[PDB]
């Protein structure tokens, strides 16, 4: 019934709602207004489909809540899988086992993908018999439209040691490695030929090289007891046995995103280091978002725009989204409710926008589910306006919030 | 032993609206039925990250409401206490801890079979073979209702030498784990010797070898934790979990990755449900900017649990800004993200019963004019003082011989024990002798 | 226990980005930390010359 | 060996002078951790309880089209290790 | 085969 | 042996009665009357036990008994119930957190008691006989009311060798788990002594049955099992506080086994106290803690002790009283010493050269009291040791007048010391 | 001997039976009130009675806090632990700072252990048992004693052990004429190696062919081992063996280190009072001695206040010299000597004065004397007055290299030309202090 | 070196059998630097004792 993933902030965003002009519909895909900005946005996923260009920065800026964060989730989704997106916030790179620059070229190498083309050969069938003589043996395979007997080889035979006692199984075996794998009792036995070539396509990020390659056993990328790669060396290397596999036939580099939500939360450091990392042929599209305006950039004294230094805003292209009217504030409730499973009356439409074009869009796109759990307490079916007159009660915003402080509590 | 006891739920009827006094609460009514939409918002397993804040002045039940909302949903969902101070760990990423605490929210009711071989063992052998390690070790087990024969890997062996195990004596298996205990010798053998080491049981019961399905639960960070740092078993890689063992920066290419893919698939073939829960992050007014910038992003997330803050403080300054101050404690741009909930400051009748329901449940006796007295005392002071003077009232109730609390009584430990409010006066009059 | 204990999956070529076997040079030329435990101040000052 | 210790270094006999200078009661004060599993052992016995509510094998496996010597490797490092010091974990095995 | 016996004994204590 | 009297050696508890009326001098407290009657009623809610998270503060001017209150407190209540003392400041460790310290420091002043009935044979061994071969043996065992024998398993006669036990020894067998311990050696385990052995460690032989039921208990701190419970190594309960516990499933685990097991009746609980001096050194961070920590089922009663009034809290320029939040503070109950009056000073300085052990003539309690009444009590309190050993060096029996008057000019009370700092040495 | 440090000249306090100083008395001269004030806490470290007593030598710069501090441990001699620590070390990277303190506050505390232990050894000769009567039905061959005999350059000598020594022997593998150990008490054997008599003349072999031993074949000796409490910790924390695998955590060094009560009290402090109310061991409770404790945190001197009053602590010296100063770890809180006023409340004050110019001449005899210099009358006259203008130290550390000057110039002694020489190449810190104010 | 690598069962029996010489001789010219040298003298390598979980 309830999977992982549940509704979310951004689950609506199915993608970047725009005709293949690069024109932004008013309201498609989830996306809704936000016209000159989502339109920037496509040319910039388009800039990072292309791929030839590395290391390039767009900053995406404006009130909160006016759709950027939106924006980059619609850039993440109309991307697709199979090219790398590295979403992560500003606060991600302060950390005790790296230092804030590891950490950064941590993320822009976890944002290029390496992706390699491989042919093996898998056996998938039923285990008629297998057989032991103290070592060789023989197994007999079977798929729904053949039988055939094997010879166990000392390495085979010894992999399949490893879960034996048992028949019936259906099972694969990589006969690169032995590596067996049981499907269980025979869930269904397959069909067709028991033993076929199969290509796989992988594509494997820079960190995750970078990694596997660190140490013995060093793929704990699963874990990041990783604390800081060995520039120059063991990640100089890379770079150049990268540019070997490329050009050759062997691999094609998939430069993908790196998405920093919230950059204001970087120190002149981390902004520092970026000047730089931006300037390498390895470097990823980032894309990058802030609320803040002209303010104090974190380490220092100095006031600045965005909270970013000004010879890094030298280094990338700022879109500017805008606040909504009513129209598209009503259009986006819309959207919510038709994400969520609520029905609501168009008088409980009109105020509930009214009430988000008051206080601040979040809120009201909030209120949306509490009216309709307070519907469903008087078994009703349709969120009427007294439900959300109720809710705005029961639940206040940050502006009436704060003026109800007029009475005194702890500083 | 109590504390926070006298809350045991919301109090509302079954329209969802406050009762005045029940459940243990007996004021906040219009926060104890939002407290109701919030409950209703957790049961539905809908929604992801939809944030509460729970705002008021110092003892306004911010804390009873938040607690008594984890009573109302009962035991069968997480409720994760945190309180923000928690984050400032020394071993692991700020962000990290907090990112951790939501995954521990999210619980996850599974069922598993596990395969059990017990019994007396009547026989055993190592199979012997060139490779010219051990092969296998073949072993016999009688139970009170059968007896049967098996073959068993060199782990198992090992592990049964580890225990010292002796033929004529109780073992269980736990062939999944691989784990084996030696129980003991069987109840008939105790004749043998007058005086011995072991311990003498009788032989166990039902099948020799069995299976039963028993329902789990766990959390996403259970998963997380023992893919990170494995305990694994069956392995010398207990060398990891020591000269080492720390807590590590585990990443969202297992996290957010490995493990949500295996949770799926246990959960749409039938093996497991997910239980989201909430996550309660009590004191949040003293989190750094990082982590109300990073709860930006945790909100967001479309895996993420219910989270329920607490907040006490007027409009200060944030910790970690040292310039800008906000309400709560809190930046506008989290307080946007959350839905606020009023927590009243008492009026003297319900904080009259508020002390009422307090005595009455730690067993204390106290007659009307008392509590009367402790309700003029609680005006006059604070709630949660003319409460804590319940105790020891009845302490020296007991001493006076009496069986409940009395004027004299509370006017003694009144005057023995001071407020907050009543001690910076003190402070302030003789101001250059406390240093 | 949870045989869900995931397993990564990786190119060939990616597990054999660092080897080359004619093509690096010899560091046993350079490598003082592995005489400590194992040679002579005698040997290398006074015999071998 | 035991540079600044309380007990002193193995001594080839009363011949040579650190027999003669470290007694007998100093070093009965330094409960090696032998003495501290034995007598923690009956609290080891009722107090320890706490498992990990899931468990898993070693943090992952890492198939490919591997290189065909790094498999014998990393399986005779295992055999290297757990040959060595598996009986100094038998000690630890009634905790485990 | 070997038979070896250790005592101690609470001789006149 | 040697615990050398220190600052607080001399109070042996609370001076009350049985209706919690403080004495005057009576339990080496003296005076501070109301105080110490408020921390007798405190210490009767700690030895109920039956309230978790109780908190005082006990406030007052530099040198005014709130530490002497404390350790009486600790004093009166004995053994057998956990009393953890630790200074604010030892809460910030580099290895731990603020919080997790603070944990750890409430979770070690809970004690859980396992308390279980076992069977043992205790006895004087009269004779021990084993044969190499699936080795075999007996055993005879005396008690000064009867004797018996044992036929010896396998597993047995190793334990047995183990210890190299024989003849004269006395000892206990736990039939459960089959450790030998000899207490010793009974006056018939004398060896032959013809040539040198064993010395001449003698003790009585026991009496009554030779087996016999006795109760053992089982206590440890809840910050011990935690501690061993965490990872495996958990000799770090004595290693060193090298911590960072894992609360997911160890806090929570703990608290519902320890709740089933004092529910079934397995264990009891009995909860302490944690005190915690100085607490104006915590940061704004730890009494953030506190607050929630307080609010708990497993948490002692804390008390605190604080020198300082309206001062800006650790860790931010808020002014506030104790120099602790009105948030902490507002679950408090506060108990506030006084000053002493002269005959308070007076008997307390009797007290302590009591407990010192040196004579003074009342000329000299005259004129040291008048000296810990214009400077400061601790200081008249070091002038006691200091003038008895200028004493003691001119072979006097008794602390006489000049010798006070000597080792006053001979040291400085940081009145004169800052009188003399005339001299701009390092500002 | 060894080298020539600032502190080598003083040997005591110089007091005489009064507890007076007469005016130069054992190295150091001058601050008769201060020497007769540590004086008395010497005799108060000596009585053994006081822990936590604490006292602090405040005073400029200069004036001999340190000296007399260290003179303190001359009159206490090697037997009491005397720790010196300076301020600064208590910041550490590895462990807490209060952890440090409580580390060095019982590394303070000694304690000294006195056991005899008796021993036979020689090569031996004879190795055969004694039959006697059957104890029960007839097995034949009860062995009531075995007869060894051991031979060293005294003498020969026939022994007679009960058989478990036969037993242990037999496990310990010794044959007829190696050299083994017996200790009496315990009734171990220890094989020390087969006798050089029987000498490697062509086995190579590593096995030690130990020389016959010197002296009787039985010897007794009291040991007498000091220990501080701090080492029966550290060697309790992070105990050496070679099992137990916890032992072997040896390729790492030892950071988180930070000792526990639990062990420190509760297992560690009950030992010490056994072998002491048993008379195997007694208490020498120490001084510990904190210089530039000014520049300790306001945590740690509040950790101080509980540290100070406990049973089991030192004594402790400390010693300050700034001013009226703020303390280190607040936000401009002032206070004496940079030592917050609450533990200057638990502290008796020994005041160090400022020289004069007479006894600056001494202290200049006496250090020239200890480095080994003669010097002239004129050129010690000259010091002193070159000394009133400037610090005592600089006075003072002018002597060796004028008398460097004095040895290259072929002259045995330092003329006052030398020294007039020497104060024009190296400057103090008030001249430096006036060419820095002149140039920029 | 002496060193040994397995690259594999032969073709006929997997790797091509190589197609050069059996006896490869080259001169390799290829360039380090004094850091690299320091890290690679910084621990040390192989022992198959204690130094095993060093490694
Ligand atoms: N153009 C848009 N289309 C659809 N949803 C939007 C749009 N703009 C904002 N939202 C929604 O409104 C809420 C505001 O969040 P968001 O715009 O991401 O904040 P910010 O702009 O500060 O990052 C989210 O629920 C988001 O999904
Ligand atoms: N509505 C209520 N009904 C009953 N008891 C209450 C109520 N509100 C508060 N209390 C009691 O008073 C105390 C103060 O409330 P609390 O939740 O601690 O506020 P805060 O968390 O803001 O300090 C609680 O611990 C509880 O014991
Ligand atoms: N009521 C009392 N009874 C006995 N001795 C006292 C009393 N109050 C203070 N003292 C003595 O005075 C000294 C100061 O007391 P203390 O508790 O350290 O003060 P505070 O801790 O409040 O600064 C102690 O060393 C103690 O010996
Ligand atoms: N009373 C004294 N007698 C002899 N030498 C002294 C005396 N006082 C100081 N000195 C010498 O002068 C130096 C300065 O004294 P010292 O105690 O080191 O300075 P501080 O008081 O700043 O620690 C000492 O190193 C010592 O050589």
């Amino acid at each position: 019934v309830t999977r992982i993933e549940r509704i979310g902030a951004h689950s609506h965003i199915r993608g970047l709602g725009l005709d293949d002009a690069l024109e932004p519909r008013q309201a498609s895909q989830g996306m809704v207004g936000q016209l000159a900005a989502r339109r920037a946005a496509g040319v910039v996923l388009e800039m990072i489909r292309e791929g030839k260009i590395a290391g390039r920065a767009v900053l995406i800026a404006g009130q909160p809540g006016t759709g950027k964060t939106a924006i980059a989730m619609g850039m993440a989704q109309a991307l697709g899988p199979d090219t790398p997106f590295t979403a992560i916030a500003g606060s991600e790179i302060f950390s005790l086992e790296m230092s804030k620059t590891e950490a950064l070229t941590q993320a822009f190498r976890r944002s290029i993908g390496v992706r390699i083309k491989e042919e093996t050969e898998i056996i998938e069938g039923e285990v008629v018999e297998i057989q032991i003589d103290r070592k060789v043996g023989k197994l007999t395979l079977k798929t729904t439209e053949m039988e055939t007997i094997y010879d166990l080889g000392t390495k085979m035979i010894e992999s399949l040691t490893k879960d034996k006692v048992q028949a019936g199984d259906v099972i694969t075996i990589d006969k690169a490695t032995g590596k067996i794998s049981k499907l269980g009792r025979s869930v269904q036995c397959p069909d067709g030929e028991l033993q076929k070539r199969k290509e796989v396509v992988h594509t494997v990020s820079l960190h995750e090289i970078d990694v596997i390659n660190s140490r013995t056993q060093g793929f704990l990328a699963l874990f990041s007891g990783d604390t800081g790669e060995i520039k120059s060396e063991v990640r100089e290397q890379i770079n150049a046995k990268v540019a070997e596999w490329r050009e050759e036939g062997k691999a094609e580099i998939i430069p993908g995103v790196l998405f920093i939500d919230e950059v204001h939360m970087l120190d002149i450091e981390s902004f520092s280091f970026l000047n730089r990392a931006l300037e390498s042929d390895m470097a990823p599209v980032l894309i990058m978002a802030t609320n803040r305006g002209i303010t104090r950039i974190r380490g220092t004294s100095y006031q600045s725009p965005h909270g970013i230094p000004i010879d890094l805003l030298d280094r990338l292209l700022i879109v500017s989204t805008t606040p909504y009217s009513e129209k598209d504030t009503k259009q986006i409730l819309r959207i919510r409710c038709e994400e969520e499973d609520v029905e609501m009356s168009e008088d409980a439409y009109t105020v509930l926008t009214r009430i988000g074009l008051e206080t601040s869009l979040r809120y009201a796109i909030q209120l949306i589910t509490a009216a309709s759990l307070v519907c469903r307490k008087r078994k009703g079916t349709e969120v009427q306006v007294d439900d959300i007159k109720r809710v705005y009660s029961l639940f206040l915003d940050e502006s009436r919030s704060t003026q109800y402080m007029k009475e005194y509590q702890d500083a | 032993i109590a504390s926070h006891s006298h809350v045991k739920g919301l109090g509302l009827d079954e329209s969802g609206l406050a009762k005045q006094a029940a459940s243990g609460l007996v004021g906040q009514e219009n926060a104890r039925e939002a407290c109701g939409v919030i409950v209703e918002l957790i049961k539905s397993k809908k929604m992801a990250g939809r944030a509460v804040l729970l705002a008021g002045p110092p003892g306004t039940g911010k804390t009873a409401l938040a607690l008594a909302i984890a009573q109302e949903l009962g035991s069968k969902v997480p409720f994760c206490p945190m309180v923000g101070s928690e984050v400032y760990s020394t071993e692991i990423k700020k962000t990290e801890v907090l990112m951790e605490n939501f995954r521990r929210a999210i619980g996850l009711r599974i069922k598993e079979t596990k395969e059990v071989y017990e019994g007396e063992v009547t026989e055993l052998t190592p199979c012997e073979t060139e490779n010219k390690t051990i092969s296998h070790v073949i072993i016999g087990l009688k139970t009170a209702k059968g007896t049967k024969q098996l073959k068993l890997d060199p782990s198992i062996f090992e592990s049964l030498q580890k225990e010292r195990v002796e033929a004529g004596d109780v073992i269980y298996i736990e062939a999944n784990s691989g784990a084996v205990k030696r129980q003991g010798r069987c109840d008939t053998y105790a004749t043998e010797f007058d005086l011995e080491a072991e311990e003498y049981v009788p032989l166990p019961k039902g099948d020799v070898h069995k299976k039963k399905e028993i329902i789990q639960d766990v959390t996403l960070h259970d998963l997380d934790v023992a893919n990170a740092r494995p305990q694994g078993g069956q392995d010398i890689l207990s060398m990891m979990g020591q000269l080492m063992k720390p807590k590590k920066t585990e990443i969202t290419d297992k996290l957010r990755g490995e493990i949500n893919k295996v949770v799926n698939k246990y959960i749409d073939q039938g093996i497991a449900e997910l239980v989201p829960g909430v996550l309660f992050v009590d004191e949040v007014h003293m989190l750094d900017i990082e982590c109300f910038t990073y709860l930006h992003r945790a909100l967001e997330s479309s895996i993420a649990p219910i989270v329920i803050f607490a907040s006490n403080r007027g409009n200060c300054v944030i910790r970690g800004t040292e310039d800008i101050t906000s309400p709560h404690g809190i930046p506008l741009d989290l307080l946007d993200r959350v839905m606020i909930i009023r927590t009243m400051l008492y009026t003297p009748q319900e904080m009259k019963q508020i002390i009422k329901i307090r005595a009455q449940t730690e067993g204390i006796n106290i007659s009307e004019e008392a509590l009367n007295h402790l309700g003029e005392i609680g005006t006059k002071t604070t709630l949660r003082y003319s409460v804590q003077l319940l105790t020891p009232a009845n302490l020296l109730a007991k001493i006076n011989g009496k069986d409940s609390i009395e004027k004299e009584h509370v006017e003694e430990i009144s005057e023995l024990f001071y407020d907050a409010k009543s001690s910076a006066k003190i402070l302030a009059d003789q101001q250059d002798k406390y240093m | 226990i949870t045989p869900g204990i995931c397993f990564s999956t990786a190119s060939l070529v990616l597990r054999a980005t660092d080897v080359h076997p004619l093509q690096r040079i010899d560091m046993g030329r350079f490598d003082l930390i592995g005489l400590e435990g194992r040679v002579s101040r005698y040997e290398a000052d006074t015999f071998l010359p | 060996q035991p540079v600044a210790s309380p007990i002193g270094p193995r001594s080839p006999g009363p011949s040579h002078p650190t027999f003669w200078t470290y007694t007998e009661a100093a070093h009965r004060a330094v409960l090696f951790p032998q003495q501290r599993l034995d007598q923690l052992s009956e609290i080891i016995e009722r107090f320890i309880f706490v498992m990990p509510p899931v468990e898993a094998p070693p943090p992952s496996l890492h198939a490919c089209h591997p290189p065909p010597w790094l498999a014998p490797r990393q399986a005779a490092f295992q055999e290297q290790l757990a040959s060595e010091l598996w009986p100094r974990a038998r000690p630890l095995h009634r905790i485990v | 085969g070997p038979i070896i016996t250790y005592h101690s004994v609470t001789v006149p204590r």
